[PDB]
RNA sequence: AGUGGGUAAGAGC
């Protein structure tokens, strides 16, 4: 019984809690208007300034990405 | 290979093990399958 | 005839369409069930199917040209599956040996 | 005229008729003009230049654009010359060769720019004075007739071969008109209008592909078996969403997985055709799940009866698809069988008393007329009580004559067979006891072999009953052959293979007295 | 950790020692070693103006086709709208009362013991070899 | 002509209370204000019906716990529970749901009921096998008329005269018909050349499709 | 690509001064002319 | 030796005595498809018989 | 899809990759509304609990988390990435792109085999593992 | 006709 309760407490939440599932369904519904909503837009459109810079995986551009992120500060 | 036909293996392990006779078959026919004429294109030498 | 002992009738034979469909289905299920399977097992299954068909339907293949086409097509299918198993690229001048 | 020119004639006619027949009226358009908003934008300037100059400028600009596209990831080992031939600068590594792969669109663009380079270079050569105007026209005609040989751009779009086969045809249309009289066969024709317009009409349609491909490729930010798994998952999501919208999730967030588990359990219960009733489930929730299950069941049935018919037609299908479809078809057939058995039990036997009496009386008359003795129960002192058991055991054992591996069921069956073989008298005693007393039996499994045309049932019976049934079958058949219960017309017999049956049928048809007679109208 | 915002001035591509890859050159933006961003807007406006030749016509046609298709096949959420509205009458206590789903099958089916495999008995080979022998008479 | 023979034999007057329904995924205050906006309010529409369409209830879709695989049976009054103000019918139109509730006004001298089978689902067309239990001798329809129009009517008792049954799947089915002989009171079931005398007891034991009733 | 190929000079011409719409940075150059020809004259020229 | 349809080799088979009591073997072979999960290419003939 | 955990920013993805010391991290890069992504989501959710011992499943929306799209070539409709001890693991699937699983696999057994082979190879310190089943051909017949 | 489906992983210098 002790090892059973210890392995029970050793489990990790494989699935997200209720809030996360509800939010994920809301996000999917906002995109899949062919299943939800009233207005039928295309498959992946929500309807009906700052552009993030992303590293390209090259060590040469590591410094450039770092200084871009530094300039991204508030 | 014969001793591993039953040692409580997983699906991936046994599936990979089932291809050993294929490896022996390819090796037995190497001077013919591994020929320039049958497989046209660039040839690559092994490391060693 | 058993009395006149003459050639009163001529019997033309043909392989039934259902039998050809069954043979094609057998070859198809041999090939599609070969993701993880030795080449020798595939060749043995094909050989068994071929001897069964040819021994059962001998004298009936010759008049069924569709059966000849299906047979050579299925044999090419088996060879292509084996060649893909060897290397993931079609040989250009593969030998039959 | 030769065969080739004739086939060129029919091919040109075929293309012309296809163009004429598939003609459609132009769609209403708002008349937005290219090259007119360019001068409106403060980026383009207008001038007038010699055509050869513009051709050279465009060739240089296209080379520069292609070179810029080549050096996209700072991979400077793919040299592109000024004749638009791309080659590695050295023996590039296999990693580099994989890393230096360009799509068919890029090579189509490269070869089309090579063709324009050839045209402009011919014009430049004429302007320099190396070739006369007649030679320039002949060279242009040879370019427009031998694009496949000169460029080979069909390698990246095979539909382009449709143009090439046309252009060659036009050549055969022209030469045998050009070289008809005292002029002999030779490279003197220069009537290049036909090939030129054919290639232009290819260009007017190939332009959008390259334009959009390069616009996406040169943009700052790059952009880039579903029939069955389209309705099901979404349906579940939809239902789930609805519930979580009306579930007071701020108070009952923990019940989302409970709801999904209820949905899965209801779907499983319907699939297993077993009663399903959650007692504490609210009535509106139960209605929700019932409607979801009905929709999913309709989709499931339609998908099964669509995939099965696709497979029957010979369509190319995967392996897991066949297994899933076979499972669905087995479940559907077993539901139909459950309904059929229930209907038979509820409505009683379909065979009426009088029809049964007629059948039984016919059988009695046949048996009496044949002086048939009913098969006795296997006696305790039967002379052949052992041979039949040995044959039954051999037939049962032939199921594993090739099976290299055996699971628990197979090894238990083999153990029972061997135990019955070691003590034949005990096995026979058990067989007799089961025949005399056993009336209730264990559950027999059912599976279905898929022949892609029909689903053959295969039945799994317990080995203990299997041995008894095998011995019973052997004994019954031995008796039925001892006393001729089965008249000769019953087939197949133990004397003729089915091909011999066909041959015997043909020979019997032929051997009937005057069977091939039609003088008096007999048929 | 879930539910936590990113630190300011942190490159997710960095901070892990990760290194990307390039399967080919056709995919991904060109690797890079205010009169610039004002040209992209002009080019985009140019493209939109040119795409406006039949844009309204074909979008109206697409809308009509979508409505015709949905005439007989409603949206999935539409098919459940009535039941969804009826779900509003359920009280919070009735929500509390939904029971956890249980699995009927017992241990021997949920988590069966390993189905060991055994070689064919030698009696099979003995029978196969004994068969095929021919009487001399 | 306003009153042809078919009109005076089969046509009757019936009343529909059509109420527009807002989108169910709307805030409660917004739904209430839309309802007060006089657009989603009840409207009365009179109409003439040659027949009454009877919507069979949903199948159980699951085996009965006690006596497994029981064919559903519904009393005729539950189907007749339509055409009154107490019961609504949320029509799930693909555009938006409608809250339409019916109400009979003037019963025809002869009544035609059509039990809705062969309903096309989202993927194909299936036939509802639910059986309706009705008193063949007589039925009462005075309870399904509004108080304003019950003064005019004096004969609301209806007796079954004709019954139509569909046997088999929608793909391939057989249309059998029972008819009541006025002279003898006997029920005769005829299918193609076949004609047989059927007891009235098992008339309701079939997939009734079209019913013809006489007010007498 | 299409513009210069459809505006390419005919075999009876030497120099074809065509209008050009060129990018201010020399990126691209369009032959901003549609090759209009009077068809009887064009066919007669080609017969010549 | 290998000419007759009931091949002469069956006369000299080892189990030629116990096979004589095996009757209706063609029908059993044909019906075997309903018991074994694998289709038999030789559903029509028996090598022993 | 919605059942599996979701990561909202690139830092959370980094933390998820770093925090796993003895389990292979399987991340599905794509959009929850994509049908191919839906197949990956349903397969992963089906086997999210079976392989809990030696794996973990995270879902990342590349629209809300584009931070890897340049570096990981996250432009296919749905991609699958395997990591072990903060090290991306390659799989010789036979398709010519060992970096990721860019296509939808119908069979959950195949994905379980892939995950187990990845765990076995990466535990031994290797960086590329040979897939148990070849995928240069869909075996359709 | 044709591109591919042909990247060994690892250690720091």
């Amino acid at each position: 019984r002790d090892r059973s309760i210890r392995e029970k407490q050793s489990d990790d939440e494989v699935y997200a809690p209720g809030l996360d599932i509800e939010s994920s369904l809301k996000q999917l519904a906002e995109r899949r208007t062919d299943i939800f909503g009233v207005e039928e837009t295309a498959i992946g459109k929500k309807i009906g300034p700052e552009e993030k810079v992303t590293w390209d995986g090259h060590s040469g551009s590591m410094a450039r990405t770092q200084q871009a992120a530094q300039a991204n500060i508030t | 290979e014969e001793s591993m036909k039953w040692k409580k293996l997983t699906n991936a392990q046994r599936s990979g093990l089932n291809q050993i006779p294929n490896r022996r078959f390819t090796l037995w026919w190497s001077p013919t399958i591994n020929r320039a004429n049958v497989y046209v294109g660039f040839q690559v030498q092994l490391d060693l | 005839n058993e009395v006149t002992k003459e050639r009163t009738a001529q019997c033309f034979l043909r392989v039934d369409d259902e039998s050809m469909q069954r043979f094609h289905n057998r070859v198809r299920q041999i090939l599609m069930a070969s993701g993880s399977t030795t080449f020798t097992k595939i060749v043995n299954k094909w050989n068994t199917a071929l001897i069964g068909l040819m021994t059962y339907f001998r004298e009936a293949v010759v008049n069924t040209q569709e059966l000849l086409d299906l047979l050579v097509k299925c044999e090419n299918k088996i060879q292509t599956r084996i060649k893909i198993g060897l290397n993931s690229k079609m040989p250009s001048r593969f030998p039959p040996v | 005229q030769p065969v080739k020119v004739r086939v060129s004639y029919q091919k040109l006619l075929k293309y012309y008729v296809l163009n004429a027949l598939k003609h459609r009226p132009p769609k209403a358009q708002k008349k937005r003009y290219l090259f007119r908003s360019f001068k409106a934008t403060k980026f383009f300037q207008s001038t007038k230049l010699d055509w050869v100059e513009v051709g050279l400028q465009v060739c240089r600009q296209g080379y520069n654009m292609l070179n810029l596209l080549i050096h996209r990831k700072n991979l400077n080992y793919l040299h592109l010359d000024y004749n638009f031939n791309l080659k590695p600068v050295k023996t590039l590594t296999t990693k580099e060769r994989k890393k230096s792969r360009f799509g068919n669109a890029f090579h189509l663009c490269r070869e089309v720019l090579r063709l324009t380079k050839l045209v402009v270079d011919s014009h430049v050569q004429y302007r320099l004075g190396n070739v006369d105007a007649f030679q320039l026209a002949d060279g242009l005609q040879y370019i427009f007739a031998h694009v496949g040989q000169l460029t080979g751009m069909y390698r990246y779009k095979y539909k382009l071969m449709r143009q090439i086969r046309m252009c060659k045809d036009l050549k055969h249309l022209i030469y045998y008109r050009f070289n008809t009289g005292p002029v002999g066969k030779g490279p003197g024709c220069g009537f290049w209008a036909a090939g030129w317009r054919v290639w232009l009409f290819f260009m007017r349609g190939i332009t959008p592909l390259l334009e959009r491909w390069l616009g996406n490729l040169l943009a700052r930010q790059f952009e880039g078996q579903r029939v069955e798994s389209h309705f099901d998952l979404e349906l579940r999501a939809a239902v789930m969403h609805d519930i979580l919208d009306m579930m007071p999730e701020g108070i009952k967030q923990n019940k989302a997985r409970t709801i999904l588990q209820h949905l899965s359990e209801a779907w499983r219960c319907w699939k297993a055709n077993i009663p399903w009733k959650v007692p504490g489930l609210p009535t509106p929730i139960e209605n929700m799940i019932l409607r979801y299950v009905k929709a999913k069941a309709d989709w499931w049935t339609n998908t099964a009866h669509y995939n099965r018919e696709r497979i029957r037609r010979g369509a190319t299908v995967d392996k897991t698809v066949c297994k899933k479809n076979l499972g669905r078809l087995t479940r559907l057939y077993l539901k139909a069988e459950q309904e059929r058995q229930h209907n038979y039990l509820k409505d009683g036997p379909y065979i009426t008393a009088e029809e049964a009496v007629a059948v039984y009386t016919t059988t009695v008359h046949w048996l009496e007329s044949r002086r048939f003795s009913p098969i006795p129960f296997p006696p305790l002192s039967y002379k052949h009580d052992t041979k039949l058991l040995i044959l039954a055991l051999e037939r049962l054992k032939e199921a594993y004559s090739v099976k290299s591996r055996l699971n628990q069921s197979q090894r238990e069956e083999l153990g029972l067979i061997e135990q019955a073989y070691d003590n034949p008298h005990e096995a026979l005693s058990r067989i007799k006891r089961h025949l005399l007393t056993q009336r209730a039996f264990k559950e027999v499994g059912i599976e279905f072999m898929d022949l892609y045309s029909h689903l053959v049932p295969v039945y799994d019976v317990e080995p203990l009953e299997k041995i008894t049934d095998a011995y019973l079958d052997q004994y019954l058949w031995y008796e039925a052959d001892k006393r001729r219960l089965f008249p000769p017309w019953i087939k197949p017999a133990d004397t003729e293979p089915p091909p011999l049956l066909v041959y015997k049928w043909c020979q019997g048809i032929n051997n009937l007295q005057d069977v091939w007679e039609t003088s008096e109208g007999e048929c | 950790f879930l539910g936590m915002p990113a630190p300011l001035g942190y490159v997710p591509g960095l901070g892990r020692g990760a290194t990307g890859f390039t399967t080919r050159s056709d995919i991904g933006p060109a690797r890079d070693a205010k009169d610039d961003e004002e040209a992209d807007a002009i080019y985009a406006a140019l493209d939109k103006r040119m795409d406006e030749r039949r844009k309204e016509r074909r979008e109206q046609r697409e809308k009509e086709e979508i409505e015709k298709y949905r005439m007989e096949r409603p949206k999935i959420q539409q098919q459940f709208s009535d039941l969804k509205r009826k779900l509003a009458e359920v009280t919070e206590e009735e929500w509390l009362s939904i029971p956890e789903v249980g699995d009927a099958r017992n241990k021997r089916q949920r988590n069966p013991r390993y189905e060991k495999l055994t070689p064919v008995p030698d009696s099979f080979f003995a029978k196969h070899l004994q068969t095929g022998e021919n009487h001399t008479s | 002509k306003k009153k042809t023979i078919v009109t005076d034999v089969f046509q009757g007057s019936m009343r529909i209370f059509t109420k527009k329904l807002p989108h169910p995924d709307l805030p409660a205050e917004e739904k209430e204000q839309l309802l007060h906006n006089d657009e989603y309010q009840e409207t009365m529409v009179e109409s003439t019906f040659m027949y009454l369409t009877l919507d069979l209830p949903t199948a159980p879709l699951y085996k009965d716990e006690k006596e497994q695989l029981i064919i559903p049976q519904v009393p005729l009054f539950n189907i007749l529970a339509k055409f009154n103000g107490i019961t609504e019918k949320e029509y799930k139109t693909y555009k938006e749901n409608f809250l339409k509730r019916f109400q009979l006004t003037k019963l025809p001298p002869y009544l035609i009921f059509c039990i809705k089978r062969f309903t096309k689902n989202n993927f194909f067309v299936e036939k509802n096998p639910t059986i309706v239990n009705f008193p063949i001798t007589n039925v009462d329809l005075r309870e399904y008329l509004s108080e304003e129009v019950q003064a005019v009517h004096k004969n609301t008792t209806y007796d079954l005269i004709a019954n139509i049954v569909h046997d088999g799947k929608p793909s391939e089915g057989s249309y059998r018909i029972h008819v009541l002989h006025h002279g003898t009171g006997k029920w005769y079931e005829l299918q193609d050349l076949q004609v047989t005398d059927i007891l009235p007891q098992m008339i309701t034991l079939s997939e009734a499709y079209i019913q013809i009733w006489k007010r007498r | 690509v299409l513009k210069l190929l459809e505006n390419m000079p005919m075999p009876w011409e030497q120099i074809r001064d065509v209008p050009v719409l060129y990018h201010i940075t020399g990126a691209i150059s369009f032959v901003n002319e549609i090759p209009w020809v009077i068809e009887p004259v064009y066919i007669s020229q080609w017969g010549s | 030796w290998d000419r007759g349809i009931p091949r002469i080799n069956t006369l000299f088979q080892k189990d030629r005595h116990t096979l004589a009591y095996d009757k209706g073997w063609r029908v059993r072979t044909d019906f075997k498809q309903y018991q074994v999960l694998k289709q038999n290419p030789f559903w029509w003939t028996h090598q022993r018989h | 899809s919605y059942m599996l955990p979701h990561l909202h920013n690139g830092w959370q993805v980094d933390q998820a990759i770093l925090s796993e010391e003895d389990r292979v991290v399987v991340i599905r890069f794509g959009h929850d509304w994509d049908p191919t992504c839906m197949k990956m989501d349903e397969v992963l959710y089906s086997i999210a609990e079976k392989v809990k011992n030696f794996a973990v499943i995270y879902l990342v929306d590349i629209t809300e988390v584009p931070d890897f799209n340049k570096m990981y070539e996250l432009y296919d409709p749905c991609t699958v990435m395997f990591f072990f001890r903060n090290k991306h693991i390659m799989i010789d699937l036979g398709t010519g792109n060992n970096n990721k699983i860019n296509w939808a696999m119908e069979d959950k057994q195949e994905m379980v085999d892939i995950i187990e082979t990845v765990y076995r190879g990466a535990r031994k310190g290797r960086g590329l593992v040979v897939s148990p089943k070849d995928y240069s051909t869909k075996y359709r017949y």
